[PDB]
């Protein structure tokens, strides 16, 4: 009854799905991004400019895109870190309570 | 040609544009593209030129 009633019950394995699921959104929206190239299509860039000049703008992408994927991979790193510190707690009550 | 302050501006649409031709008039001093290499022109399509 509290819990086929009380939505907010299992609120913490929600937020984790949550977490995981919004860092994915982020990092495939930032292929969508510039970041000062002439466009965030490497077809673009490559069938519009000589080799000379396509290396500069598809740095550009290069830089930034390495930069969004450091992002994930970091907050994955602390995030996994957390879960970790709940899946110790969760293994000393298996151990102790039950 | 028209003067600077008062500069013509022509529709090109709907054709097909051989750049080719453009070097007919070979003797060009400035040749400057901007955002296009002008040996790629030829395979590109342009929504208003
Ligand atoms: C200006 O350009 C238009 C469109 O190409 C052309 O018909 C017209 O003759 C030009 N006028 C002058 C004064 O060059």
């Amino acid at each position: 009854d509290s819990l086929f009633s009380t939505p907010s019950a299992l609120g913490k394995l929600q937020d984790v799905v949550n977490h995981n699921a919004q860092a994915l959104n982020t990092l495939v929206k930032q292929l969508s991004s510039k970041f000062g190239a002439i466009s965030s299509v490497l077809n673009d860039i490559l069938s519009r400019l000589d080799p000379p000049e396509a290396e500069v703008q598809i740095d550009r992408l290069i830089t930034g895109r390495l930069q969004s994927l450091q992002t994930y991979v970091t907050q994955q790193l602390i995030r996994a870190a957390e879960i970790r510190a709940s899946a110790n707690l969760a293994a000393t009550k298996m151990s102790e309570c039950v | 040609f028209a003067s600077v302050y008062a500069w013509n501006r022509t529709r090109i649409s709907n054709c097909v544009a051989d750049y080719s031709v453009l070097y007919n008039f070979a003797p060009f001093f400035a040749f400057k593209c901007y955002g296009v290499s002008p040996t790629k022109l030829n395979d590109l399509c342009f929504t208003n030129v």
